[PDB]
């Protein structure tokens, strides 16, 4: 139910 | 100016505006289907800084710990930036509320933010630059890139 910020 | 010139200026550059917290040239707004997003109240070119991405800056094992937590609390939104720096893993987590407007920028594959990783004497930190020249008026936008089936599925907004 929860996203993430995953640095690319 | 050599090209080790002009990478010494702009290194410059970021550090003072890291060090001053300074976040000019934008503004919050109510952006239809997203929340707060943060616009632009002036241009910015292409190569620009942006902002930091400023928040709690964690490892591992706190993060995990965070997000065990925060689970359970369905009024805590998404804030946790997560990077790999000398082999390590690391967060940003940016979930308490503050003044600082990295935390309120929105999601888009086709953004004009890109964030990279800019390290002050072996301290991370995550800016946003612009990616294109920004327009006066419109929202600053960066690719969060959770692209895990699982996010997709409850925030389909990640797609795209
Ligand atoms: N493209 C997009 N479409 C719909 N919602 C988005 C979006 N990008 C970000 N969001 C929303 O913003 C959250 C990340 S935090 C970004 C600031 C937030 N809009 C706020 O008002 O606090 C996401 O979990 C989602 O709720």
């Amino acid at each position: 139910k929860r996203h993430r910020k995953v640095l690319r | 100016k050599s090209k080790a010139e002009l990478q010494s200026e702009e290194r410059k550059r970021i550090d003072e505006l890291i060090e001053s917290g300074k976040e000019e040239g934008m503004k919050i707004d109510l952006i239809d289907g997203k929340g707060r997003g943060v616009i632009a109240t002036k241009q910015f070119s292409r190569g620009d800084f942006v902002v930091e991405y400023h928040g709690d800056l964690i490892e591992i094992t706190d993060a995990k710990k965070r997000e065990a937590l925060y689970a359970q609390d369905p009024s805590t939104g998404c804030y946790m930036y997560y990077f790999q720096y000398l082999s390590k893993t690391y967060c940003v987590d940016a979930t308490r509320e503050t003044n600082r407007l990295g935390r309120l920028i929105n999601h888009s594959k086709c953004g004009n933010c890109q964030t990279k990783l800019h390290d002050i004497d072996g301290v991370p930190h995550l800016i946003l630059i612009a990616s294109r020249d920004i327009a006066a008026g419109e929202e600053l936008l960066f690719d969060y890139g959770d692209r895990s089936k699982a996010s997709i599925e409850a925030h389909p907004w990640l797609k795209h």
